[PDB]
């Protein structure tokens, strides 16, 4: 599935989202990873880790707001767009994170999201 | 993974070609992400001695888990001549 | 728009000409409440939706409250591009006039 689920125990992921919801019960914890073996480097792991971005956003925030937060976090240039997926589906821009969360959250508490960047 | 990018001056052709690629992938048991529409490209020529504009519409399709039958089917796809297609494998 | 009455057309023309020299890929937006002006520069590639979301942050809006915008008498489509809108709807002074409001 997601790199984060192979490298973090369920127990630690569940604890992480439990703590987030205890303090921010109206916020959605989001784990984003890129849509993307003698293909190995000493750099590969640190760089894969840095591609994983977590967010904690209001349940009332829209998909668009999330996408703008991700754009800021990835510090994308003018010729660059980011698009996001929930289980192969591209969510509507006006959808609320809380509604997507209710339907698509993982058992560990995170909403998992794949992102691709396109260089228009 | 098969990533497909489409470009066309005519957005009618691009949406038809896109739906055709998606359908084909789905009929052969692959998973599809998209279509993803990208922002239309806007170029202009200034007429001297008044603007002429060329828009290029853009769509992306990701085929995940291509089968034997998926690739075979893409190769046989009769796509409109005004749509340019680019494919990169995973 | 109030701004059109409080600032001479010549001064307004000057502001936009000047913003478009410094920011050739940005659109000048004059923003007023649907019956308090603010000026914005917006990437010509931004959509109405992006602009509404940026504008939402800009204000002390509580969760559940959303911005809506008019350009003239029309609610523009969320996915419409501001550069496309600017090209058909900008004022002769160079500003795109936008009125905004809040809903729950």
């Amino acid at each position: 599935h997601y790199r984060y689920q192979y490298t973090r125990s369920f127990a630690e992921r569940a604890k992480e989202t439990e703590s987030a919801r205890l303090r921010y019960p109206k916020h959605i914890p989001i784990l984003c990873e890129p849509t993307s073996v003698r293909l190995f480097s000493t750099r590969q792991q640190v760089q894969r880790e840095l591609d994983c971005n977590k967010f904690l956003l209001p349940e009332t925030a829209t998909v668009m707001e999330f996408m703008m937060a991700l754009r800021q976090r990835l510090l994308l240039e003018e010729g660059q767009a980011v698009f996001v997926f929930i289980g192969n589906e591209l969510p509507p821009n006006s959808a609320c994170l809380g509604d997507i969360y209710a339907r698509a959250k993982d058992p560990d508490g995170f909403l998992y999201v794949s992102y691709g960047v396109e260089n228009t | 993974r098969i990533r497909i990018r489409l470009k066309a001056f005519d957005h009618r052709l691009i949406d038809q070609a896109t739906a055709e690629i998606v359908e084909t992938a789905k009929r052969t048991g692959a998973q599809v992400r998209g279509p993803i529409p990208l922002p239309t490209r806007k170029e202009r020529f200034t007429v001297l001695i008044d603007q002429y504009e060329i828009r290029t519409h853009l769509r992306l399709v990701d085929i995940v888990e291509p089968t034997e039958k998926t690739v075979d089917a893409l190769m046989r796809l009769d796509l409109a001549a005004g749509v340019d297609v680019q494919i990169s494998l995973g």
